[PDB]
């Protein structure tokens, strides 16, 4: 009988591992306060990992990767891309972007935005921008000022990221949307990418000349069920899944998905993760981690992917919970505690 | 990566190596915290014979 | 040449002090009779190995050592053990009844009874020192003596000796081999009566060397015996700047100095390596590089934490062995392009970095097999706070409940001071938050 | 902390108290005219906690025996390891106490205690350093019951620094002198948890239990259940009686099994079960030491450990075993029934080691729980008791000799209370 707790009610996702998990027959629940555990399933802020793997005689794991908010939070993942080397200033699937700090505090690179911001006014090219912090406070403008203005207006470290004017519209509707890529790494840190990912789509005709009407611009799930008036024309939970988005890639631009969008976003995955292996790595370490990854994903109209965040603690789409929650337990859970593939591992040795 | 302050000797040497530059109470107060605590002590022990002489 | 003083308080103090003075008279060619062939000062002089070893006029080295506990069992051993001759009996004091691992009965109760004695026979020994710079302390936090009567000293120390610098080498509390049910009360306790006493102080978890015997020395439950003596490596290396010739950490003002600009935050992490099992019968040599490296992997602290999650304050790397400079910087320029090394802002990043060329020293039929080459990095990283988070947590859930505190109470301690104790721990791991976490 | 004092009181304190020096006497190669034949010096490093060195160098047991009658000490006098003890120390007054607790405790007794309390101090005063006091008595009787208690009270006024240990049987129904039983019971229940720091409650109900289901002896004697009694006692000693990693002590037990300070009747448990003559051969793997050990049938109070939670527990494994399969099947209890342990005491279970195993055994293993289970016994006994005191019956016996009906009240009300802590740790989640 292997023993876990429950530290994140709230938790979509482990919830389903949690029930999956005692259905076993050999894995016991214990209280929330409770040392002699293998398996946290943790809390999402301040998680005492200062505390895990001091048990003898327990072999204990946890469901989250201690440093992993770097990559999961704008501001942090802004700044790991500009600052680790295997990344890069020079980095072709990241948007262009700065973090700017409210005005109260007065490192911020506001001076060094607004540089490369009139050059964009010079090069009579668009520059139009995003704001946004870690439906909630987003701007779009191609006035500088206005959101420096806005960011400062709200007390809290912002990014101004490029915003790309020029994504894929899916036929009929001429509308936006986002991928969303279900990424879980385990305690040997390999990279395993799930086949099904879903499209979060827009229903609304995506409009180039009116930016603050922000259903045509922001594909969130909340948003799209409140604001759009057209929620669930095209797809049921303005959700495409990976079969139609690669039949409507085959019959109007002749290619797939693999080759269009999803080479790349494995090279932007195993790219990002492999930079912080050596920061998150539990390889030698007296407890354990694995974690699922949300990476959320933007395609443009040359078909070029860009990441614009990746999320630390995703909820899964409502047709997958099963699938992919089997999966955590059969490669994240099971292989550290066995009993009595759904995914792509990413993987590469190009020798130079 | 400058090594400075080098020092060498017979049985070894010391030198550093820098990689980047930089971006109580009294004798009496404790005789009477002692003290005290042992008068705590004696009065317990006298609530203790107390009681059992009723 | 300046004398140190090495007290040894309580079972773990005394038995520790046990494996590094043998320890140390095996490397300073000292034999267990005090006689000392080396030495062609016959009846004393000011060589750095006298800052440990005073010296009789027929040729006898012994100990700058006090021994204390409150029951004769251990220190009867030393009193009557290979050592025998090596030290004076003035310097092994002994009580009658121990202090049943309970803080207030080896602080309170027992403590007073015997503080005076202790000090006299202290003074004893700094009256035979020309320039005295302080003391070595060695206790255990979860011992009733090794928490409570240590802090009685600590604070006596201060008022008697007030310009010198007191250094702790204190055994933190492992379930494993712990005795007591009790530890996180005392070990709360002792801390905060001895934080602001304490120059510098070297946790020693004996979970870590624990489970360093088991993976890397082949030893299915190890005893004390196995602990100690690895642990008297340890604190070898980083007395051996005391006790040899150097230029770096050649007092103890230093070791503050090189390690603490923080008084409070003066908990630096050991790591150690390599540990290689005597009983391995074909053993590659590890390199500078690979030793250097070593010190970077948790499994090789003397506290397991994660210094990838915290911030440094300083680092010295002390090397025993054949190892030149130039390896050393070849070594740390590769470290720091593979692992997460992030000072405070405040401080260089940075190395200071003593060798001694003579290679380390191991007790003949012990479990440690000679090397080459070895290095000892002291690195006062923000990620030790994770012991203290531990024992914290510990220390509340039994204390929601009040749970054993009329043992305490009852030796004339008041409830409060376990809420001061607490609060002041309370104070340190935030103290460490701000100094190495950003918002 | 070295010399333990031993008293034994009444029958039964006498009769297990005598088994005990019995067995303890042959772990320790001392025979019952004092000299001593042992192979190993493991055998003497501490003999000096439960004997006196005299003159040939023979070893004189520190025990006190105490009777309000002649019959059962003149029949340790008689018994095999009889002429061991000092004969000083036999105690004796020719009244006899009647199973009253009162005569025990009021009228009988007060005539005998101070002539006890005598050889109690002239024992004490030759020891280096005492460490405390054991008494061997039951409950449910008048000499140890109200007597005992009666001593234990005066040994806490002369001595209050020092530690209180006593080995206490409770009555059963299934083992039953008379029916004021309950009545003698409640009466020390309320002297035990003012005046001790540590009691083992070794219930005669699961003593018959273990003898006829486990043992399968279908009519057990006083003496099957002395058997059991005698080797968990050698078992919870074993730590004070030979040298080890421990150097374990009255007062480091109290402090690190007690954390409340009522909270103090430890449930003792045995392992491998077994009854006397059976030379029974096959090897006990340490798994199944720790399985059976842990097992309900194997304590010796009639609890479920289930209906409860263990606050603390110690353990001492006797033998020539692996200490590492040992600490594995300890924390392998731990952490698959860790919800029948008190989270808000971390690392609540201790455990030792011992080279030497007892008579007749390869290997063995003692248990001493300090569980909140331990309520059903007070319960037992308190049901017992106001089944009578509603109709005040065989009130007369305890009036007739000085005694009022509050004080029954008061005993009765202080053993609920007792329930009711320990109800209030089993309910208690940090
Ligand atoms: N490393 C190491 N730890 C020890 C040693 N002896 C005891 N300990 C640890 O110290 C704690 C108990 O402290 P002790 O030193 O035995 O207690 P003490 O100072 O003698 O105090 P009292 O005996 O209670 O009067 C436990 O965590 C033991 O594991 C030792 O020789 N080496
Ligand atoms: N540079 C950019 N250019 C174009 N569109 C962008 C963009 N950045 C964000 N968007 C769009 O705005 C939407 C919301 O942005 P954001 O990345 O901040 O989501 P979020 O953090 O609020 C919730 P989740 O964690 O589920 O993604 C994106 O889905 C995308 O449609
Ligand atoms: N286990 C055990 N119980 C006993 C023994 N003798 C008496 N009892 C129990 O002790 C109680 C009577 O106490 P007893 O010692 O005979 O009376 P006392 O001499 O006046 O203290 C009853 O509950 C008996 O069942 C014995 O040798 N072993
Ligand atoms: C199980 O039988 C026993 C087991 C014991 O330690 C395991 C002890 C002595 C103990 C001791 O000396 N310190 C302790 C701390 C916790 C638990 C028990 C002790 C003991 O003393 C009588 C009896
Ligand atoms: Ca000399
Ligand atoms: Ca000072
Ligand atoms: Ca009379
Ligand atoms: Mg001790
Ligand atoms: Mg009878
Ligand atoms: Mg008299």
């Amino acid at each position: 009988m292997y023993t876990f707790v429950v530290r994140d009610e709230n938790s979509s996702v482990y919830a389903e591992v949690s029930r999956l998990l005692l259905a076993t027959g050999q894995w016991k629940r214990l209280r929330k306060d409770n040392p002699r555990f293998n398996l946290m399933l943790g809390e999402r802020n301040r998680l005492p990992f200062g505390r895990l793997g001091h048990e003898p005689g327990l072999v204990q794991l946890v469901n989250y990767y201690r440093g992993a908010d770097k990559l999961c939070r704008k501001a942090s993942l802004v700044k790991l891309i500009k600052t680790s080397p295997e990344l890069s200033e020079s980095c072709t699937w990241f948007p262009e972007s700065y973090v700017i700090y409210p005005t109260n505090l007065k490192t911020d690179e506001r001076e060094v935005f607004l540089a490369a911001y009139n050059r964009r006014r010079e090069g009579r090219e668009g520059n139009v921008w995003i704001a946004k912090s870690s439906g909630e406070g987003i701007l779009i403008s191609s006035e500088a000022s206005e959101l420096l203005d806005f960011i400062d207006e709200q007390g809290q470290v912002h990014v101004i990221q490029k915003y790309l004017e020029k994504p894929l519209l899916l036929e009929p509707g001429h509308r936006k949307f986002d991928i969303r890529s279900w990424v879980l790494v385990d305690h040997l840190y390999n990279i395993y990418l799930y086949r099904e990912g879903v499209l979060r789509t827009s229903s609304e005709p995506y409009n180039s000349a009116n930016f603050q009407d922000k259903t045509c611009h922001l594909t969130n799930h909340c948003i799209q069920k409140e604001y759009s008036k057209n929620y669930g024309r095209y797809e049921e939970g303005n959700e495409m899944f990976f079969e139609e988005f690669n039949q409507y890639l085959m019959d109007a631009l002749n290619t797939t998905l693999e080759n269009s969008i999803l080479l790349q976003i494995k090279h932007i995955i195993r790219s990002c993760l492999m930079c912080i292996e050596p920061a998150i790595s539990t390889k030698h370490l007296h407890y354990q981690s694995f974690q699922l990854f949300g990476f959320d994903f933007m395609v443009d109209e040359e078909l070029k992917v860009w990441l614009i965040e990746v999320n630390g603690a995703p909820a899964c789409a409502q047709k997958l919970y099963a699938e992919l929650c089997q999966g955590i337990v059969d490669v994240a859970i099971s292989s550290v505690f066995p009993l009595a593939s759904i995914f792509i591992k990413l993987h590469h040795h190009h020798h130079h | 990566m400058e090594v400075i302050e080098l020092n060498k000797c017979t049985s070894g040497q010391s030198f550093e190596v820098i990689l980047k530059p930089p971006s109580d109470p009294s004798l009496e107060e404790i005789q009477k915290k002692l003290e005290a605590a042992e008068e705590r002590r004696k009065y317990q022990e006298a609530e203790l014979l107390k009681h059992l002489a009723e | 040449m300046r004398e140190c003083i090495s007290i040894h308080v309580g079972q773990a103090g005394v038995q520790i002090g046990n494996a590094c003075w043998e320890l140390y008279c095996l490397e300073h060619g000292i034999q267990p009779d005090g006689q000392m062939p080396s030495d062609k000062t016959i009846g004393g002089g000011d060589d750095s190995f006298n800052t440990f070893f005073s010296e009789t006029g027929a040729g006898k080295h012994v100990p700058r050592a006090v021994f204390v506990d409150l029951e004769p069992t251990v220190i009867d051993e030393v009193r009557t053990g290979t050592y025998r001759q090596l030290f004076h009996p003035e310097q092994l004091i002994t009580g009658k009844e121990d202090a049943a691992n309970n803080y207030a009965r080896g602080h309170y109760t027992i403590g007073k009874e015997i503080i005076d004695l202790v000090l006299d026979r202290i003074r004893k020994l700094a009256d035979q020192c020309t320039g005295l710079q302080g003391f070595l302390v060695f206790h255990s936090f979860g011992g009733g003596t090794g928490s409570g009567f240590t802090s009685l000293l600590m604070e006596r120390l201060s008022v008697d000796y007030g310009k010198k610098s007191k250094l702790e080498f204190s055994i933190y509390p492992a379930p494993q081999v712990s005795t007591a049910v009790v530890e996180p009360y005392n070990s709360i306790l002792t801390t905060h009566t001895t934080l602001e006493h304490s120059d510098c102080a070297f946790m020693v978890d004996n979970e870590a060397i624990y489970d360093i015997c088991r993976r890397n020395l082949d030893i299915e439950r190890p005893t004390y015996t196995n602990l100690n003596r690895l642990i008297s490596q340890i604190v070898s290396s980083i007395t051996a700047s005391l006790r040899f010739d150097g230029a770096l950490n050649v007092d103890l003002t230093e070791f503050q100095t090189n390690l603490v600009p923080y008084p409070r935050i003066h908990f630096p992490l050991a790591t150690y390596a390599p540990v290689i099992s005597a009983e391995k019968a074909y053993h590659e040599q590890l390199s500078v590089a690979e030793i250097t490296n070593a010190c970077f992997e948790p499994a090789n602290q003397m506290v397991k934490c994660d210094p990838r999650h915290g911030k440094y304050m300083a680092c010295c790397l002390l090397y025993r062995g054949d190892v030149v400079p130039k390896d050393v910087n070849a070594a740390i320029a590769t470290i720091k392009t593979k692992r997460s090394i992030q000072f405070v802002d405040w401080c260089p990043t940075g190395f200071k970095v003593g060798i001694n060329y003579q290679p380390p020293t191991v007790v003949p039929g012990g479990d440690l097999a000679k090397v080459q080459r070895a290095v000892c990095m002291l690195s006062n990283t923000t990620a030790i706070a994770e012991a203290w988070a531990r024992l914290d947590h510990k220390f509340d859930l039994m204390y929601a409940k009040r749970a054993f505190v009329h043992w305490y109470v009852g030796e004339g301690m008041e409830e409060g001071e376990f809420s001061e104790a607490r609060e002041d721990m309370a104070a340190l791991e935030k103290d460490y938050e701000e100094v190495g976490v950003d918002s | 902390m070295r010399e333990i004092v031993h008293i034994q009181a009444g029958q039964c304190g006498n009769q297990i108290g005598a088994k005990f020096w019995e067995v303890i006497s042959d772990e320790h190669g001392i025979d019952p005219t004092g000299s001593y034949h042992g192979d190993s010096d493991l055998q003497l490093e501490r003999i000096n906690v439960y004997y006196n060195e005299a003159t040939g160098n023979k070893y004189v047991p520190r025990a006190i025996l105490v009777d309000l009658e002649p019959g059962t000490m003149d029949s340790v006098r008689s018994g095999p390891f009889g002429q061991i003890f000092r004969p000083d120390n036999f105690v004796f007054g020719q009244s006899g106490a009647g199973n009253n607790w009162a005569k025990g405790h009021y009228t009988e007794g007060a005539e005998l205690v101070d002539s006890v309390l005598d050889v109690v101090r002239k024992e004490s005063e030759s020891c280096d350093c005492l460490q405390g006091f054991q008494l061997t008595h039951s409950l449910g009787g008048g000499t140890g019951s109200g007597m005992g208690t009666l001593l234990i009270s005066k040994i806490r006024e002369e001595y209050p620094d020092r530690i209180m240990n006593t080995f206490s049987v409770m009555p059963s129904p299934k083992v039953s002198d008379t029916v004021v039983e309950p009545y003698n019971a409640t009466l020390s229940v309320h002297q035990l948890v003012e005046n001790t720091d540590e009691t083992y409650c070794i219930d005669n109900e699961a003593l018959y239990d273990i003898c006829f289901r486990t043992l399968k002896l279908t009519t057990p004697t006083y003496g099957d259940l002395n058997h059991l009694v005698s080797a968990t006692m050698s078992g919870v000693t074993t730590c004070l009686r030979f040298p080890g990693q421990l150097n374990a002590d009255l007062r480091k037990l109290a402090v690190n099994m007690v954390p409340f300070p009522r909270l103090h009747f430890f449930m003792p448990g045995f392992a491998p079960l077994t009854s006397r003559g059976s030379q029974q051969y096959r090897a006990l793997t340490v798994p199944e030491l720790t399985q059976q050990m842990f097992d309900s049938k194997n304590m010796m109070a009639a609890c479920d450990p289930r209906h409860g939670r263990y606050l603390t527990v110690a353990a001492i494994f006797r033998g020539r075993m692996s200490m590492k399969e040992v600490d594995e099947q300890m924390l392998n209890v731990q952490n698959k029934n860790s919800s029948y342990f008190v989270e808000w005491i971390p690392n609540n279970v201790k455990t030792a080691v011992c080279d030497i195993p007892p008579r007749g055994l390869k290997m063995s293993a003692t248990f001493i729980g300090n569980s909140t289970a331990i309520q059903e016994l007070f319960k037992r006994i308190s049901e017992q008791f106001t089944a009578m005191f509603r109709r005040k019956a065989f009130l007369h016996w305890y009036t007739g000799e000085g005694m009022d009906e509050m004080e029954f009240t008061e005993a009765e009300s202080n053993m609920n209370d007792l329930v009711s802590e320990y109800q209030q740790y089993q309910d208690a989640t940090a």
